[PDB]
């Protein structure tokens, strides 16, 4: 029982980190894309301009 | 063409590498399941050596 | 010990599938990263050759 | 540029792939050691409990 118990018992606690993780992963996805869509339309609106 | 085989080498290079992140954080986890392992068996050991 | 030996597997194959999830995040982040500055490269550097 | 650029990705990548490789060696190396401590505390404990 006490085996068990403490095993699940880190491991919980390492689900959350993983959580927390993937929280910060998504986060800074959410930058990058926001980024990408303005270098985007910059792209576009300088070629336009080069046209 | 050289912009090509550095995309295909690019994908694949990187695949190899989140398998290895992966195996990282994953014999991370067993390994930390073993040292609390490790270290509680010692707990209740010692306790119970003084029963 | 049957309840705490089906949360530790369940568990355990929860942060398995947790590693793979933030592996692949990390190659697809790092990817990000690269198409970034590779474009980054391309609209300032066209900034500059337009005018 | 592109000539430069492709090859020091590649020279990152591949570095992150040898020393992930290392790490991961690290890992199986003391994961064994590890659950090699744990295993003979474990028969110690049996002992114990026996007695």
């Amino acid at each position: 029982n006490a085996l068990l118990g403490e095993e699940a018992a880190t491991l919980k606690k390492r689900v959350d980190q993983a959580g927390l993780d993937l929280a910060r992963l998504s986060r800074i996805e959410t930058d990058l894309e926001a980024q990408l869509a303005a270098e985007r339309a910059r792209v576009q609106a300088v070629e336009n301009a080069l046209a | 063409a050289h912009q090509a085989d550095s995309g295909r080498t690019i994908r694949g290079l990187e695949s190899q590498v989140e398998a290895n992140r992966a195996e990282i954080s994953a014999l991370q986890t067993r390994l930390e399941t073993a040292t609390g392992r490790a270290d509680k068996l010692e707990e209740m050991n010692g306790q119970i050596s003084a029963r």
